[PDB]
């Protein structure tokens, strides 16, 4: 079921509940050197996914790294980084608190679009002459 | 144009500087750790810490009966940081003074001081499955609204198997949901510990049978299959009731 | 923060001196009283004959 | 300009896309210029002078190894799975799976975060790039109209030069944020920072050709150095290869054409030939035996960055450091004592006693196979005449007088007993030195000036003692001569 509007800082937008990126690896590469057997980048994605669904769940109020660790733990300390790393990435929450605005209006509008010079791609304002005419054309 | 960038945030504005406005409150920690956690934890992984936290007691105002783990291995975070990030994610009055952090930190240290892991058992013996000695491990938790009591064989000679394959299995009732099954594996950390631990303060660590309370703390050969009654302990019971603890 | 090095290091050696003659003053003391000692247990010994 | 109100763009910064990249590099570097009410502040900005440095470091590297990055047809760039886990697998139960695997049929090391900085194979030491200011109209030469500009005045529709601007961006950002405290944030501690500073080093001047418009080679010496002028505490981690490198930085400035192989600058043009002496002077009062130890080692003629330094010192070329000496001798004179009068001087003068200070204290690091003396018919020593100057100023901007022309004796009196003893001890040299010793006449302030200065100010103790003890070795080598 789904029943919420979630947004994230576009940036993020490198992120994916399914997979991995080589950017938190080398933020939280201790579970990658395949040194410590009980870490694996599969607990890792149990944890993350986990974390992300609980914060989207009812984002509008905060999550904790303590409320976790009381859900589930191989660890406090790595627990503790990569829900902190999570943080930082807005990944988790980002939505604690809300903000409005009225919003007046300017000249400038989103549905403003009109012929007007343009940087874009070519496009050519003059057409033809008479004598243009004067070909053999296909 | 649009405003984004801590939370909903706001672009618009008289066009000022605002350092990190991330706090749900003193929330932004990301400093200071690439160099070190990169150099650091390359490296091999060992024991982790079961550890205990009273408060309430009338000698000071809590809700501090908490349990968690650790890593004694681990030299990359200021311990009062965390306690601090805990309490603040208990909502507690800022005041951390009134709201003593040296205290718990210091109780935090104190119960750290007195582990070892696991003996020479893990650190230089290796005996396929452990050798003997299943202690009758016997957990009660009291969560949400209801308590839950077993008694059960574990080894404490072996290192093959973990706890939270035990939690995960147990998981299998009800619903178990999340918050049990971490204590009991840390209770299981617990329990086991103190054990081999006193054992640590004599010398068995290595060797069979100790040297007195041991005797009747163990296991026995048990060559048949049990009766009704007698493991009719392990079985375990969901029982609501008022509290009065 | 030329004069501050340099005053430094002057007492870098300044406390160098208030070490060595830290350490020879306790040894002499304690010399001192070595002698007192063994020429006090030597007119024990013979006192005691 | 305007709107541009957050800090944590940094976020973005640390992303490695180009989009995010962009985004904010350009507008922070926007931000750092504006200064009339706009200044970056300290909290918990450190992160990023990190993500910077990180940055620069990655970009300049794959510059080097001449690769674009940002585009490649990998993504998500390691494991991608839902396998058969809740929480707690690959115990022992994992061999099952090869017993499964034997029958259904029928550990890594991890880098650290910032790359390698030298030693990098491509990358080998030819001397190329230790050229004048000349450059600048190799600049406009470089900047010239003509039928083949190649001057993409415009955006990036080839990476390279994307890379160059973006290095570019960062360098300008960097030195913006460097005026103010907070320079004890970029004190010497952002050790990515200082990476950064090594390694770009190593390339500006050891440049294989990847760099388009030498101004932007020009920009890079430029705002470094400043940025290093904003720095007054340690540096010189793995230092000798780092500390030649801020010699040959500071070198770069002046007019080159033994002797002094440098024509003294015409102070109208320049204003970091200063910058360089500044940095030569603060960046190395810090005694502590490893700065000064490294220009000490450089007075000779992991373990392959050893063979590094001796192999760009004959990759130069007899010593090195009279070129230093040399180029210490520039700014000071022949404008104010050439001028009308002495008070325009006291501007350049605020800024000339660093100079003698580091001279003075290099002489300190002198006293061996040389052939050295420095008083050749090349500078003579206007010093005195100076001293006159600014001593007339005396009885006649302020606290900084009276050192300087101490300084001034000191250094005089110094480098010549250096000199002599110096050629003493080699005694390579007719002991014509001493009458050429006695033939300046820049030298040796006259005794009747010493006698009629023993009376009238009275407010100089020390220094009549300096003039003293000029006059006296003066007076030693006029009798001992003969």
């Amino acid at each position: 079921p789904q029943a919420h509007e979630i947004v994230i800082p576009s940036y993020s937008k490198w992120f994916n509940l399914e997979k991995i990126h080589s950017i938190e690896v080398q933020s939280l590469p201790e579970f990658f050197t395949n040194r410590i057997p009980s870490k694996t980048p599969e607990v890792y994605m149990r944890y993350r996914n986990f974390m992300v669904n609980s914060y989207r769940l009812n984002p509008n109020e905060y999550f904790s790294v303590t409320t976790a660790r009381r859900n589930v733990s191989g660890d406090a300390a790595a627990l503790f980084r990569l829900h902190k790393f999570l943080t930082k990435w807005g990944l988790i929450n980002y939505q604690v608190d809300s903000k409005l605005l009225p919003k007046n209006i300017e000249p400038p509008l989103t549905s403003q679009y009109s012929t007007r010079h343009d940087a874009p791609r070519g496009l050519f304002p003059f057409e033809s002459y008479k004598p243009s005419v004067q070909l053999p054309d296909m | 144009n649009g405003y984004s960038g801590y939370g909903n945030g706001i672009t618009n504005t008289t066009t000022r500087v605002i350092p990190q406005v991330e706090v749900g409150n003193r929330k932004h920690y990301l400093e200071d750790k690439l160099k070190v956690y990169k150099q650091a934890m390359n490296e091999t992984s060992e024991q982790l810490v079961p550890i205990r936290l009273e408060f309430d007691q009338d000698r000071d105002r809590f809700f501090l009966r908490d349990t968690l783990l650790w890593n004694k291995n681990d030299k990359l975070i200021k311990i009062e940081d965390f306690v601090d990030d805990m309490l603040r994610d208990y909502r507690f009055e800022d005041a951390t003074r009134e709201q003593h952090i040296d205290t718990i930190c210091q109780s935090i240290q104190e119960q750290i001081q007195e582990f070892q892991g696991n003996p020479y058992i893990e650190l230089n013996q290796d005996r396929l499955g452990g050798d003997d000695l299943r202690i009758r491990i016997k957990l009660d938790i009291v969560v949400g609204q209801n308590q839950l009591i077993d008694q059960f064989e574990w080894d404490i000679s072996n290192s093959d198997n973990c706890p939270e394959e035990f939690a995960e299995s147990m998981c299998q009732e009800l619903e178990l949901p999340g918050e049990f099954v971490t204590a009991i594996a840390h209770s299981i950390r617990e329990q086991v510990h103190m054990y081999h631990k006193s054992l640590a303060l004599l010398g068995y660590n290595f060797d069979g049978s100790a040297r007195s309370r041991m005797l009747p703390t163990i296991t026995l050969d048990d060559v048949y299959r049990p009766a009704a009654e007698s493991k009719i302990f392990t079985p375990n019971l969901l029982q609501i009731s008022a509290a009065e603890l | 923060l030329y004069k501050n090095h340099e005053l430094l290091k002057l007492e870098r050696k300044k406390t160098e001196a208030v070490a060595r003659l830290k350490s020879m003053n306790k040894s002499a003391i304690n010399q001192y009283n070595r002698r007192q000692d063994k020429k006090n247990k030597r007119l024990k010994f013979g006192h005691r004959l | 300009e305007l709107g541009a109100i957050n800090l944590h763009a940094l976020s973005m910064s640390l992303q490695s896309k180009n989009l995010g990249e962009i985004n904010t590099a350009l507008n922070t570097l926007l931000v750092t210029s504006a200064d009339s009410n706009l200044k970056i502040s300290l909290v918990k900005y450190p992160e990023l002078l990190d993500s910077l440095a990180i940055l620069g470091m990655n970009l300049l590297s794959n510059l080097s190894q001449n690769v674009v990055p940002y585009h490649r047809n990998t993504s998500d760039y390691y494991y991608e799975d839902a396998g058969s886990n809740q929480y707690y697998v690959t115990q022992h139960d994992k061999m099952v799976d090869k017993i499964f695997e034997k029958v259904n049929n029928n550990v890594k090391q991890w880098d650290l975060l910032p790359e390698p900085i030298r030693f990098l194979p491509n990358q080998f030491p030819l001397k190329i790039h230790r050229t004048p200011y000349l450059t600048s109209l190799k600049k406009i030469k470089d900047e010239i109209d003509d039928p083949f500009t190649k001057i993409n005045t415009r955006g990036a529709e080839d990476p390279k030069v994307l890379i160059n601007d973006q290095l570019s961006t960062i360098s300008m950002i960097l030195r913006n944020i460097s005026f103010s405290d907070n320079n004890s944030r970029i004190m010497s501690r952002n050790f990515y920072l200082k990476r950064f500073i090594s390694d770009l080093l190593w390339l500006v001047l050891i440049h294989p050709e990847n760099f388009t418009c030498n101004r932007k080679i020009l920009n890079f010496k430029k705002d470094l150095v400043i940025v290093l002028s904003n720095i007054s505490h340690l540096l010189e981690i793995a230092s000798s290869i780092d500390c030649l490198l801020i010699l040959i930085l500071v070198i770069s400035f002046g007019q080159p054409k033994e002797s002094l192989t440098f024509n003294e600058f015409q102070l109208q043009w320049g204003k970091y030939q200063t910058f360089g002496v500044d940095i030569l002077a603060k960046l190395f009062s810090l005694e502590k035996p490893n700065l000064n130890y490294f220009k000490s080692i450089l007075l000779n003629k992991n373990h392959k960055d050893k063979k590094l330094l001796r192999r760009l010192l004959n990759l130069y070329n007899h010593n090195l450091l009279n070129d230093v000496v040399s180029f210490l001798f520039s700014a000071i004179p022949l404008q104010q004592v050439l001028s009308q009068s002495a008070d325009p001087s006291l501007l350049i003068d605020q800024f000339s006693p660093v100079i003698s200070q580091s001279l003075t204290s290099i002489l300190v690091i002198v006293q061996l196979p040389f052939v050295w003396l420095s008083s050749e018919e090349n500078i003579g020593s206007g010093l005195l005449k100076l001293s006159e100057i600014i001593l007339n100023i005396n009885n006649s901007y302020s606290k900084v007088l009276l050192p300087s022309i101490n300084i001034s004796c000191v250094q005089l009196i110094k480098c010549l007993v250096e000199k002599s003893i110096c050629f003493e001890n080699c005694l390579n040299n007719d002991p014509e030195i001493l009458k050429k010793i006695a033939s300046i006449p820049n030298l040796f302030p006259t005794d009747l000036e010493i006698f009629q200065l023993f009376t009238n100010p009275s407010v100089d103790i020390q220094i009549i003692n300096q003039y003293q003890l000029l006059y006296n070795l003066k007076n030693d080598i006029l009798t001992n001569l003969e």
